[PDB]
C-alpha cells in the first residue's frame, strides 16, 4: 500500500508472507525365497536282508 | 513400482545344479552323475523259463 497526501507525505507499507510445504514418503518392501532340494541317491533295503 | 520375479530349475542327473552355474559347466559335469531317463521292460514271468 501507498499513499501520498499533498505531495510531501507519503506512506508505505509492505507485507509478505511465503509458506513452503513439503512431505515425501518412500517405502519398500523386498520379500525374497530360495528353496533348493537335492535327492541324489535312493537307498532300498535288499529282499534277502536279514 | 513391483518387481516379481520367480526362477525354477529340475535337474534329472549331473551336477547339483546351483543358480550361478553355466549351462557349459552343466554339460560338461554329467562325466559320472547319470540317472536313467527312459527303460523298457519284460513282464516278469517271462523270465521263469526252462
Ligand atoms: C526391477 O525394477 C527395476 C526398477 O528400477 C527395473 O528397472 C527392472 O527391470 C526390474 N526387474 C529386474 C529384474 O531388475
Amino acid at each position: 500500500t501507498e499513499l501520498a497526501l499533498f505531495s510531501r507525505v507519503n506512506g508505505k507499507f509492505s507485507t509478505e508472507f511465503q509458506r513452503m510445504k513439503t512431505l515425501q514418503v518412500k517405502d519398500q518392501a523386498v520379500t525374497t525365497r530360495v528353496q533348493v532340494r537335492n535327492r541324489i541317491y535312493t537307498v532300498k533295503t535288499t529282499p534277502t536282508s536279514e | 513400482l513391483s518387481n516379481r520375479t520367480n526362477s525354477r530349475v529340475q535337474s534329472f542327473g549331473g551336477v547339483p545344479f546351483y543358480p550361478g552355474i553355466t549351462l557349459e559347466t552343466w554339460q560338461k559335469g554329467i562325466t559320472n552323475h547319470l540317472v536313467a531317463i527312459d527303460r523298457a521292460g519284460l513282464p516278469l514271468h517271462f523270465f521263469i523259463k526252462p
